[PDB]
RNA sequence: AUAAGUGCUGAAAGCAUCUAAGCAUGAAGCCCCCCUCAAGAUGAGAUUUCCCAUUCCGCAAGGAAGUAAGAUCCCUGAAAG
């Protein structure tokens, strides 16, 4: 992964900053994966990343993982904090609860990354990409 | 010595204006006076 | 500055070393807990939150549970906010014990006065009576309402109504003794509020 | 009507107290204030009237 | 005649510098001096020659046209040698002394009075019964001497307190 | 018979600057841009006006000795309580309020005149947040 | 722990810039978080300020004067600027977009070769300057 | 920051001058500091935390029904009334 340092009071970030960094994390992972799979055309890389980085696919991946008995107590608390955060303007072509349920996923990824829980985040996004691409 | 009519007394009293008022100033401060 | 939160228990007396009587008010406490920090980049001021006197888990709802479960402690019953303070010697979850007041200091005490009900004028506003003899029919009534010319009553008259129950601050009290063991604070004088009530003991503002 | 004509005859560089004088002078244009006004429902003829006015003001 | 019409030389080390918006400065053997002027007024300098070109006559132009010239004169004089003003001190035991950089005066008051000057001006004391201020500009030494004098005004019944270096006070009689 | 426009109107935002302008002379064309008397479809009961943004509101000026001898009174409802402010303290600490009180006396007084007054947006700086409505520029006609 | 690609030089196109975009975004976002801000509005405002096309362009131009780079860096910068693709945004011209593409491609190539010692230093300097 | 006063430089008016340019000082008055109420401040703010993958009609807007967090009815009372 990258070479960062810890940020003081990383257990007190609201549900929004976590998703703010987690969106970037997920973008990095999915782009590196699509590039590793073998592709050069930026048009096709966008047309494909916009299949896994949409709120619909994210809510779907979240429901799939959750219904598979994958998480633990603290990840459940981080999910509830991500989904309970109320702000923003809903996108014009989506529901307003799948939005919340995808923000929960991004908050989970961000909180996992901001605590140096590297391998768990790695395997989680591995299974997420594997599902989404299938 | 405020009074609505100021005018020199001795020969050496001057008459000046400050902030839109009429003042008579001198060396002997018994003569110093100001209109209004 | 500094400050804590406690419970009034009742007045007593102590002899000093000179051998002289001193009225004393007892105030118990416990380890308060910092639950939140309000910095200037998120809000418009600087302030920490303090908790006190935890309550059993059946009397707490899910919002409060989740709020107080980010400092890893138990649902607190009294939540307040101490504003003017240095904000580098305080971390969420850390405690604020009673051992921060030495003897002979000078503090302020904020508390809610005790209620008196619906009171008249002679008692609420400390007015005077008319006569009780000499043929009079006037006593315990609030007086003339004012001049005739305004054709109305001036805003600011003083009439009956509900007395007490407000918030009051007494200034320039003084610590006598600080029992570090039992979490006690002996303050000289008396403080507002009924027994078994919340009392805020901050440092002195005037200096 | 006078307020609307005054508003419509300033996006041309005139005013009211001069448009009306130029119309009373440029020939005798007897278009009432009601109809001159209503002709700001379309602003292609009113500009022609205002040009004919502005001609005689020099 | 008029004072806004005379001429002003410029010594060797004294170097004036013109700038936009008429904000002339001066560099000399005793320090710098900058002072903005009125924007309307025209200032023009030649080697060893000072000129103040005045626009059409008015009520305030005939005033500014002399004010700016007097100020330039005071400025060049101060940067050449500087101004100073002493302060006699009669007393019956009233005495001033030195303490580091500030000033202390033991007038008849029941506690010593402290006087500290701002930067760029020094307060020298040649003897325990006299004060002499020294500085570059004129208004600065003026204000400092006024603020030092206003600690103890001279009583008229008898010379007592601070007074200027050369001045006559009136005298009454008390019995 | 005359076109009486009603709920068929559109609006457009404008930006006005106050750097180097006399009070009362700016707030006299702003107070008629708000009311709608610059539109050939002006109807008197529908508020056909449009929004105005003001910037650099702390750069306004006043001629003569007004910055010391223009007073702003305001009375409470209690006896004796008449409070006062001069123009310097206002222009220094409440510039936007100075301009709002200026413009507010030049509008109608009913219940349409005080929703015309919701379309005025006064700021004290050089940047405004309303960069989404595409607010054009408007130089004073006098 | 990202497994290496088959080759980090045959990426003739913009894939380097494609990865560098997200890399630079991660870095600037984590930095803004370390500063202390938590509200999303000003976070996004500063992020956009530092990640815009003109900002990256000016940072690249300024770093070009310090000779902070070596030969292969000029090689990859050139290979990035010879890219002809897509349409430039309406808000900006066609010139500075190429400088932004060059910067993003350089960042991506640095990232994709496990040279974090150069990458962290480069992004630290770029952020430090952009926050002037 | 000011009132009355005391001023420093400085011309109109070759000098003088508290002022017209400029720079100060100066009161139980004025605005903050002290205490209380305060976002129905319809300009109705901010922060932190909980609840959300329902079912019918309705092309659609929408309407309806069961509920979630939470609250109340009802009961035992007083540091309250
Ligand atoms: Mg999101
Ligand atoms: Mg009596
Ligand atoms: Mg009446
Ligand atoms: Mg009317
Ligand atoms: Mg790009
Ligand atoms: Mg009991
Ligand atoms: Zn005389």
């Amino acid at each position: 992964m990258l070479e960062f340092d810890t940020i003081k009071d990383s257990k007190q970030l609201n549900g929004l900053a976590l998703a703010y960094i987690g969106n970037a994390i997920f973008e990095v992972y999915v782009r590196h994966h699509l590039l590793k799979q073998g592709f050069t055309k930026p048009n096709d890389l966008h047309k494909k990343s916009s299949r896994i980085v949409s709120a619909k696919s994210q809510a779907e991946i979240l429901f799939f993982l959750q219904n598979q008995s994958f998480f633990t107590e603290e990840e459940e608390a981080v999910l509830k904090r991500g989904r309970n955060a109320k702000s923003g303007t809903t996108p014009k072509n989506t529901d307003v609860q799948t939005y919340r349920y995808s923000t929960a996923f991004e908050a989970l990824l961000g909180y996992l990354f901001l605590e140096k829980k590297e391998e768990r985040l790695s395997q989680l996004v591995a299974e997420a990409i594997q599902f989404g691409t299938s | 010595k405020v009074r609505p009519s100021v005018k020199p007394i001795c020969e050496k009293c001057k008459v000046i204006r400050r902030k839109g008022k009429v003042m008579v100033i001198c060396e002997n401060p018994k003569h110093k006076q100001k209109q209004g | 500055t500094k400050g804590i939160l406690g419970r009034k228990i009742g007045m007593t007396q102590v002899f000093a070393e000179n051998g002289d009587l001193i009225p004393v008010t007892v105030i118990e406490a416990a380890p308060n807990v910092v639950l939140q920090k309000k910095t200037a980049e998120n809000d418009g001021y600087e302030a920490i939150q303090l908790g006190f006197d935890d309550k059993r888990e059946k009397l707490s709802n899910k919002p409060e549970k989740g709020h107080v479960a980010k400092a890893e402690t138990a649902p607190k019953r009294f939540v307040k906010e101490l504003r003017g303070v240095e904000m580098d010697a305080y971390e969420v979850g850390q405690e604020v014990k009673v051992e921060i007041f030495s003897a002979g200091e000078i503090v302020d005490v904020t508390g809610v006065s005790k209620g008196k009900g619906f009171q008249g004028a002679i008692k609420r506003h400390g007015q005077s009576r008319g006569p009780m003899s000499h043929g009079s029919r006037y006593h315990r009534r609030p007086g003339s309402m004012g001049p005739v010319d305004p054709n109305r009553v001036f805003k600011g008259k003083l009439l009956p109504g509900r007395m007490g129950g407000e918030q009051i601050t007494v200034q320039n009290l003084e610590i006598v003794k600080v029992d570090a063991e039992r979490n006690l604070l002996l303050i000289k004088g008396n403080v507002p509020g009924a027994k078994k009530s919340l009392i805020t003991v901050k440092s002195a503002v005037k200096s | 009507w006078i307020t609307r004509i005054n508003a419509a005859a300033r996006m041309n560089g005139l005013s009211y107290s001069r448009l009306m004088h130029g119309l009373k002078l440029s020939g005798i244009e007897v278009n009432r204030k009601m109809l001159a006004d209503l002709a700001v429902n379309d602003l292609t003829a009113f500009n022609q009237l205002a040009d004919a006015a502005k001609a005689q003001l020099n | 005649s008029r004072v806004g019409k005379k001429l002003l030389e410029i010594p060797s080390d004294v170097t004036v510098t013109l700038n936009d918006n008429n904000t002339v400065a001066v560099k000399g053997p005793k320090g710098e001096l900058t002072r903005t002027f009125h924007p309307d007024m025209e200032i023009k300098v030649e080697d060893n020659v000072l000129t103040v070109a005045r626009p059409s006559d008015q009520k305030e132009h005939r005033a500014l046209h002399g004010t700016t010239r007097s100020l330039l004169g005071n400025m060049v004089e101060g940067v050449s040698k500087g101004f100073e003003r002493g302060l006699e001190l009669v007393g019956v035991g009233y005495r001033a002394s030195k303490s580091g950089n500030k000033l202390v005066l033991n007038v008849g008051y029941s506690h010593p009075v402290e006087i500290v000057p701002e930067e760029g001006i020094e307060i020298e004391v040649p003897s325990q019964t006299k004060v002499v201020v020294k500085g570059t500009d004129k208004e600065r030494v003026g204000a400092i001497a006024a603020n030092i004098r206003a600690v103890r005004s001279p009583e008229p019944y008898k010379g007592k307190g601070i007074r200027y270096e050369g001045e006559v006070v009136r005298r009454k009689e008390g019995k | 018979t005359p076109m009486a426009n009603a709920s068929t109107i559109e609006r457009k935002w404008l930006v006005v600057d106050a750097a180097g302008k006399t009070l009362g002379r700016l707030s006299s064309e702003v107070a008629a841009i708000l009311r709608g008397k610059h539109k050939p479809t002006y109807t008197p009961h529908v508020d056909t006006g449009d929004h105005v943004i003001i910037i650099n509101a702390e750069k306004i000026e006043l001629t003569g000795k007004k910055l010391t001898d223009k007073i702003y009174y305001r009375h409470t409802q209690h006896p004796g309580g008449l409070k006062s402010r001069t123009a310097l303290e206002m222009r220094t600490n409440y510039p936007e309020k100075m301009l709002e009180l200026a413009i507010k006396g030049m509008l109608p007084k009913g219940s349409l005149g005080r929703q015309m007054f919701k379309k005025l947006n006064v700021y004290r700086g050089s940047e405004h947040p309303h960069e989404a409505q595409k607010p054009e520029v408007y130089e004073l006609r006098g």
